[PDB]
């Protein structure tokens, strides 16, 4: 199973889940950053916090491709992260087994 | 034409237009179109002297007030003598005053029977208007 408990079956691996929804794919952008005002802003907003994430994703897609400042410094801190070297140690005082494992 | 025989003779009778028509008779016997024709003519041509800045010039509607002034112009026109203290001549002098108002700006043309004249596009003229970067890009 998994960390969270949940039953795990290996007959839905075989295929991605969103195969089935051949719709999606096809979908574009809306662009809601172009003539934005603060009150379509806050709008897109309250309707984000009640379940509407389409609107707002696309709205901050826009804000990062169309803010030269804002992407710069959001992608200084990205690749902060991306230049730092990573290992993998086992548990706390691990067997031989769960060395191995590791 | 603002102004016709019939409106002529409506408003100074017909004894008057005769009287100052007929110029070959004495007394005079009947009215004669071609006088009368080019003295509304003529008054036709002061008015749109005065109101060529404001209106187009082929008007498709006179308006009322326009015949009165054309109908008073055109009575004046047809005396070959006008002295100034002459009232006709008075007349004619307050109808001016009233053409010059209105070229003025002072006082509007008014309805022909239901619909608005039509003015010039003097005013309307401006440049054009540069604004890119305002039309939600």
């Amino acid at each position: 199973v998994d960390v969270y408990g949940n039953p795990i079956r290996t007959q839905q691996l075989r295929e991605p889940q969103t195969s089935r929804l051949a719709g999606l794919a096809k979908e574009f952008a809306q662009h809601p950053a172009k003539g934005l005002t603060p009150a379509k802003l806050a709008r897109i907003l309250v309707e984000a916090e009640q379940g509407n994430l389409q609107a707002q994703a696309e709205l901050f897609m826009d804000m990062e491709e169309r803010d030269a400042h804002l992407f710069a410094e959001m992608s200084k801190r990205k690749r902060a992260i991306l230049g730092l070297d990573w290992a993998v140690e086992p548990p706390r005082n691990a067997s031989a087994a769960e060395k191995a494992d590791a | 034409s603002y102004c016709t025989l019939a409106d002529l003779i409506e408003q100074y009778s017909e004894q008057k237009i005769r009287e100052v028509s007929d110029r070959v008779n004495k007394p005079a016997t009947t009215i004669d179109t071609v006088i009368v024709d080019r003295a509304i003519a003529d008054a036709d041509s002061e008015i749109d002297l005065h109101l060529h800045g404001r209106y187009q010039l082929p008007l498709a509607s006179v308006p009322t007030a326009l015949k009165r002034i054309a109908c008073g112009l055109a009575y004046a026109n047809l005396h070959i003598v006008l002295k100034e203290e002459n009232p006709v001549y008075k007349t004619a002098e307050h109808l001016r005053k009233l053409l010059s108002g209105i070229a003025n700006g002072k006082l509007s043309l008014a309805l022909d029977a239901d619909g608005k004249p039509a003015p010039v596009a003097n005013t309307v003229q401006i440049s054009e208007g540069r604004n890119d970067w305002g039309a939600d890009w």
